[PDB]
């Protein structure tokens, strides 16, 4: 293809910088645009570079363009969780409506959040309308991988941010319709820390 | 400079007519229809330089385009095939190079609609143990038994949508991984402070938007017609 | 002393798929470059056609013309789609760009565009504009072309800076060919007319300024008619003069810069 | 559509038996697509040098065709031109004293 992005995907820790590459063979090359796309979402324009040797800035984002080298980079300074997205390079071959946009396949970015105060625990939550039905919530753990009987359903880890409190936490949900299933025996198929809290 | 699309999300069958609409009130002469697929950049299907005229893009096959007016550009799939399951973006622009992109439309084409089922939704209340130990309270939502996996989950507190303290699974899981057209389940969480949850005046609701059949589609089966609908569960706070 | 440099472009669009662009370049009335549709590169038609430009300078100038031709082809094709069905194929565009050199190290540039054989558009200052007489639908193409700031910036640089700088280079490098003097040869003939019409053929002269008159001794014949300047293959000029009897006495006299003052008189 | 104007002329003074060059100058035509032939007694002369097509200030196209020839008493030379403006191809003959 005419627009090639690198790397395909990468994983960074919170607060680390990262650089995404764009290389292209598009003739002519009027302008270059960087897009951010959240999963299941639309295209948000981050910046557009225009000159032969160009540089731009948009808060934590900055980008360079070298038209002789047909090369552009996107620098993200001090990454946050919100940066988890696909980043798309687009080259436009005219400076007018007569132009065609040339899209790169994208680069997946996953940012891992740092948990300053881990407090691993498993709680049992009951249905608001039918108290017989319940779920088990594994929550407040750090960088721990929990695995996935055939009739027992366990979700993958997921991180929520309480923006106004500046607090982030991980969690996974487990439930099963089968009898003789409890929260004490729910995540023993996963490697969980020794001091994980289990209430009566 | 907004560009609107309808529908946002559509489930169709092989052979049916599928019309994706695009609307802009920016008086832009120029409009463009793209599709996005994994491992690919956006690819131009059709474009239009003005009312009553359409031009072929890079990948026009299977699609017909219509420009009834300045405001609307339509993508028409006469005989929809599975290979047209994609995300479709619309865009507009004046004489300049900037194209303004719409929200995106998710199309899925199934071989048969016989298996389309709406979700059951349940809201699970926080444990008192979490409230004592962390002074924070987690609400869990659960959508179960739906097909296909085209759902949008959102949380609502006092009739207003929340995003802070929310995280929903990136993907739904299959209830019967052995079965081919298995029904799906989805989980989501809302974490608030105990003091916010303990308030009897705060109304908490978990909303699942389901995309299924329309009023156009036929249905013969005994159970209720699985139309595009919202299914939700709610709970009030308590001391 | 005043030389006009001309880049002439002719583009034909037969249908949606078929197209052709061929160019030629003239310094005064001497061809300097040629650019056929078949060729990826601009050709030199004089030993001094590169002017005073370096090889790196020429290549950079050629590259943008190469990119131009490809882009021009696509831009017209898109404008046809944009104007349909009001305008359709077959389509002929003619382009005329360059500058006229003047005394005192000065110049004046131009870029003129013709559509279906009729002048419609020029580049003037910082933008494209339509000329008096042009159809009103052109306002949209011109609007879209003027949106392209980069093309506008380049054309400005070419007309204001690059063209005059290049021509002064040509004039220095091709001085001997431009200041070349070629002697005219004259021969006489007659054809029957509605009295007989005596013809004075003059061939092989350069430069173009010539003086041809029929004379009865000293009396310059009033009924003399000068024809059109017709080119020769070897870059010289041909011209015939006619007088509309009694032929014994009159002669065709020719003045030229090449003869060094001594004109040639050719008696019947 | 504008019809072409054809003009045949010798490079040097025409003398029977002496090598010379014959010019055919086609002017004032549009569109630019054109076919020019130079003929000897009615047969197409091969290897006729054709100049690069150009246009004048009034946007009129012009092209110069030329070939080597030795004129003799009986030898007839002509320029045949095909263009979209005229239905039948136009032929004009070289007249030495014209
Ligand atoms: C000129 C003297 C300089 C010295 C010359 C040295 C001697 C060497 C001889 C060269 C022989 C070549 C002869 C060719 C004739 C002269 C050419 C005309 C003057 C040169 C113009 C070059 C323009 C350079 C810019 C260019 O290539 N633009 C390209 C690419 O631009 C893109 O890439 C650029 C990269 O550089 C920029 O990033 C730009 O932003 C982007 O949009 C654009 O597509 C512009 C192409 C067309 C621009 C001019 C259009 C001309 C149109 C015809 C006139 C107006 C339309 C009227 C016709 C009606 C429309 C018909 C269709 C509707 C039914
Ligand atoms: C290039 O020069 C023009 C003016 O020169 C004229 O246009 C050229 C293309 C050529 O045809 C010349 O022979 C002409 O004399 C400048 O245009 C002026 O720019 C100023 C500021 O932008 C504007 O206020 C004036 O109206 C313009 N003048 C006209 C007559 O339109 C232009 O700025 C020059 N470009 C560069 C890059 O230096
Ligand atoms: C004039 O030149 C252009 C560009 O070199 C030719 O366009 C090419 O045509 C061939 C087949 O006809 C294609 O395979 C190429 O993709 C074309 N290239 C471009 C850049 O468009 C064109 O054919 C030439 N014109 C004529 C009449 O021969
Ligand atoms: C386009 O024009 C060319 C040249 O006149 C002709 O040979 C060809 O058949 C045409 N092609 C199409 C697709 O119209
Ligand atoms: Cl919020």
């Amino acid at each position: 293809t005419q627009v090639e992005q690198s790397p395909q995907s990468l994983v960074v820790r919170q607060g680390e910088n990262c650089v995404l590459q764009c290389n292209y063979s598009v003739t002519p090359d009027n302008h270059l645009r960087w897009f951010k796309q959240d999963t299941g979402k639309g295209l948000v324009s981050l910046t557009v570079l225009v000159d032969q040797k160009d540089k731009t800035s948009n808060g934590r984002y900055s980008a360079t363009l070298d038209k002789d080298a047909k090369h552009s980079t996107l620098h993200i300074t001090a990454t946050l969780l919100d940066d988890t997205a696909t980043y798309i390079c687009v080259v436009g071959d005219r400076g007018s409506a007569l132009g065609r946009l040339h899209f790169g396949a994208g680069t997946q970015l996953i940012v891992i959040p740092d948990i300053q105060n881990p407090d691993p625990a498993v709680y049992q939550l009951r249905d608001s309308k039918s108290s017989d039905k319940s779920v088990c919530l594994f929550t407040d753990f750090d960088s721990q991988t929990n695995v996935s009987d055939s009739d027992v359903y366990i979700t993958d880890k997921c991180v929520l941010d309480m923006r106004s409190m500046d607090f982030k936490s991980n969690s996974a949900v487990a439930w099963s319709n089968k009898s003789d299933f409890a929260c004490a025996n729910a995540f023993n198929n996963s490697i969980i820390p020794e001091d994980t809290f289990f209430p009566s | 400079a907004a560009v609107t699309q309808s529908p946002r999300n559509k489930v169709a069958v092989t052979g049916g007519k599928v019309t994706l609409s695009c609307n802009q009130t920016n008086n832009h002469n120029n409009m463009y229809w793209y599709r996005q697929d994994t491992g690919h950049g956006l690819r131009l299907i059709h474009y239009s330089y003005g009312a009553g005229s359409t031009e072929k893009g890079d990948i026009p096959d299977g699609y017909k385009a219509s420009r009834p007016s300045q405001e609307n550009f339509s993508l028409i799939l006469e005989l929809a095939t599975p290979s047209q399951t994609s995300v479709y973006f619309c865009a507009s622009g004046d004489e300049g190079y900037t194209q303004y992109f719409g929200p995106g439309t998710r199309l899925l084409v199934l071989e048969d609609l016989r298996n389309v089922t709406p979700p059951k939704v349940s809201l699970f209340e926080p444990s008192k143990a979490e409230i004592s130990h962390t002074q924070k309270a987690t609400l869990v939502c659960l959508a179960t038994g739906f097909y296909p996996d085209h759902v949008e989950l959102s949380w609502w507190v006092n009739g207003k949508e929340v995003h802070s303290g929310v995280c929903t699974d990136p993907q739904p899981l299959k209830e019967q991984p052995a079965l081919n057209d298995s029904r799906y389940s989805l989980s989501s969480r809302l974490r608030v402070s105990a003091t916010f949850w303990q308030n009897p005046r705060n109304h908490f609701r978990c909303q699942v938007q389901f995309y299924g059949l329309s009023e156009n589609d036929e249905w013969t089966q005994d159970r209720a017609k699985p139309v595009t609908q919202i299914v939700s569960a709610e709970a009030w706070g308590r001391a | 002393k005043n030389y006009t440099f001309r880049c002439l472009q002719m583009s034909s669009f037969a249908n949606r798929s078929w197209s052709r662009t061929d160019s030629v370049v003239w310094l005064g009335d001497l061809q300097t470059h040629r650019w056929s549709n078949d060729s990826a590169t601009i050709s030199f038609t004089k030993p001094w056609s590169q002017g005073k430009l370096s090889n790196q300078q020429w290549e950079k100038l050629q590259h943008m013309f190469q990119v131009y031709r490809v882009s021009f082809t696509r831009d017209i094709q898109e404008l046809v789609k944009m104007m349909s069905p009001k305008e359709d194929y077959p389509i002929e565009i003619q382009l005329s760009a360059g500058c006229e050199m003047y005394p005192g190290n000065a110049s004046e540039s131009f870029l003129h565009v013709a559509f279906q054989g009729k002048y419609v558009v020029r580049f003037w200052g910082t933008s494209w504009q339509t000329v008096p007489g042009a159809p009103s639908w052109l306002d949209l193409p011109i609007k879209v072309l003027n949106a392209d700031q980069g093309t506008s910036a380049t054309v400005q640089m070419l007309l204001n800076d690059t063209c005059p700088l290049f021509v002064r280079g040509l004039l220095e490098a091709g001085k001997s060919d431009l200041e070349k003097q070629e002697k005219p040869v004259a021969w006489l003939s007659s054809v029957p007319s509605s009295h007989r019409q005596l013809v004075c053929h003059v061939s092989g002269f350069y430069p173009k300024p010539v003086w041809v008159m029929w004379m009865r001794g000293d009396q310059e014949q009033q009924g003399t008619h000068r024809g059109d300047f017709l080119p020769n293959a070897d870059e010289t000029w041909y011209l015939q003069a006619t007088l509309d009897g009694e032929e014994a006495g009159l002669a065709c006299r020719v003045k030229h810069s090449s003869l060094g003052g001594q004109d040639i008189i050719l008696y019947w | 559509q504008k019809t072409p104007q054809i003009q045949v002329y010798s490079r040097h003074p025409p003398e029977n038996g002496k090598p010379n060059i014959l010019n055919c100058y086609v002017t004032q035509f549009h569109p630019p697509h054109i076919e020019i032939q130079m003929l000897k007694n009615g047969k197409k002369i091969p290897k006729v040098e054709m100049s690069d097509m150009s246009f004048s200030k009034d946007w009129s196209f012009y092209i110069l065709a030329h070939t080597e020839f030795t004129p003799t008493e009986t030898d007839t030379y002509a320029c045949r031109v095909k263009h979209a403006s005229m239905a039948e191809p136009k032929t004009v003959y070289w007249d030495r004293d014209m």
